[PDB]
């Protein structure tokens, strides 16, 4: 029951960013705060899951292997991101049909030849593609903010604006998602392939005047 | 020949006669040619030509998915088995990855299917040769396959009866095919296919199929409207 919390992603002009805390929880217990939850798949894609890490790990191994073997064994071009995503989605669905569900929601990103790809898949095989995507509490807390940033920049976001807004959301998830930590990694998919950032933290604000002891006291 | 009755029997010179005999099935099917340009692959198959006013279709050429299809020679019923197999493997692949099965992987497969039928008692070699033409991210492809399980990646080829002459023809012209247009690829195929006709028979819309496949061109068997254009 090691589980991973929110993932969020957004397309910028040029690429995709995906971000996640580096934390696996076990119920309420914050168990491992140094888990690299984002995982590269092939040369152009990365994936990250909310939910059962064990499911995630088994699913991500299945897909990584499929990719690597298809390519090593046949003189063929690596699978595109949509193709990998397709595979993963059908894999996840087949498992829901066997009553053996892969109990994660996943976000998937990838870039090939400046075509970008960002999708979400969920335990039952729902899948969807959008300019931003989130799972877990990301979907409740960050999507509205990310969506708002894409309404305001309908020409696409820059990498910096995108990373500014991603970061704004991480901070909000940090404040409002219980099972979270202020340590994040962000994968960036672009032309070149995908890089995962070193873990980083966001600045938090806790000193609003209304948070003071006198004001929040229940009894005067 | 004490050694030619079973697919599981090597001969003392290291031959497998049942496989050489399955090859004969292919050398005795109706001729088919394929050629590969920069962007396109053309299959042309001789059919069987009217017995007076008295026709006769057999399906030689098969579409297999949008991006690939094939021409067979030899035991047509084996053709159909292989066609069913390829079709099915291509749909599974397209179901899973939402894109066409790449040709080098499909050639690997069709060759593994053949091998599965040349090593155990009571299976037998497919008595059918395939030209498989298809187009993917790596460009156009043309494979010939044979009962033995071998798969050749060709630039041009022919097989079936009198197809040695089709191969003589193709050997003169094949180095140009990478520059030719679709119309000259088709011309070149038809020319080659005709070097394989018996004496004074000639090519026409009712003893010749043409399929093409290539860039932005799903695999397409040509019917009597579009074929006529190319056959004159």
């Amino acid at each position: 029951m090691a589980s991973g919390g929110s993932v969020i992603a957004i397309k910028y002009k040029g690429g995709v960013l995906m971000a996640a805390d580096t934390l696996l929880s076990y119920g309420s217990l914050a168990k491992w705060p140094n888990i690299p939850r984002i995982r590269l798949l092939g040369s152009h894609s990365a994936v990250c899951a909310t939910g059962s890490y064990a499911d995630f790990q088994m699913m991500a191994k299945q897909v990584e292997d499929n990719i690597e073997r298809q390519k090593m064994y046949h003189n063929v071009d690596e699978l595109s991101p949509s193709e990998v995503f397709s595979y993963l989605h059908r894999s996840i669905y087949q498992k829901r049909c066997d009553f053996d569900p892969c109990l994660c929601q996943m976000v998937f990103i990838g870039v090939r030849d400046g075509e970008t790809f960002l999708a979400g898949v969920d335990d039952v095989g729902t899948r969807w593609e959008d300019d931003c995507i989130a799972t877990g509490y990301g979907a409740y807390i960050a999507l509205p903010l990310l969506r708002q940033a894409l309404e305001k920049n309908p020409d696409g976001l820059s990498r910096g604006e995108a990373m500014r807004i991603l970061t704004d959301c991480l901070r909000v998830l940090f404040y409002r998602e219980c099972r979270a930590i202020n340590k994040f990694q962000v994968a960036d998919a672009a032309s070149d392939g995908v890089r995962i950032s070193e873990p980083f933290d966001v600045e938090t604000h806790w000193e609003y005047e209304g948070y003071c002891f006198e004001k929040t006291a229940i009894i005067r | 020949n004490e050694y030619d009755s079973d697919i599981t029997t090597w001969s003392p010179t290291g031959r497998l006669f049942q496989i050489e005999y399955a090859n004969e099935a292919v050398n005795n099917g109706s001729a088919t040619v394929g050629v590969k340009g920069k962007n396109f692959v053309v299959l042309a198959a001789l059919k069987r030509s009217p017995v007076a006013e008295l026709s006769s279709y057999q399906e030689k050429v098969f579409e297999i998915d949008e991006h690939v299809g094939m021409s067979i020679s030899g035991l047509v019923a084996d053709g159909r088995v292989l066609a069913r197999y390829l079709r099915t493997e291509c749909m599974n692949y397209r179901y899973m990855y939402s894109n066409g099965m790449p040709m080098n992987q499909m050639a690997d497969m069709i060759g593994e299917k053949h091998q599965r039928h040349i090593q155990c008692s009571g299976k037998r070699p497919f008595g059918v040769g395939l030209l498989l033409a298809g187009y993917d991210r790596q460009g156009p492809h043309l494979y010939q396959t044979v009962p033995s399980g071998d798969v050749y990646d060709y630039k041009a080829t022919a097989m079936g009866v009198r197809s040695q002459a089709s191969r003589t023809y193709l050997e003169r012209h094949f180095e140009h095919f990478s520059d030719c247009t679709l119309d000259e690829l088709v011309t070149h195929a038809l020319k080659a296919l005709a070097s394989a006709t018996s004496e004074g028979i000639e090519l026409n819309v009712k003893n010749t199929t043409i399929a093409i496949v290539g860039k932005d061109t799903p695999f397409t068997i040509f019917e009597e409207e579009s074929a006529r254009k190319y056959l004159d």
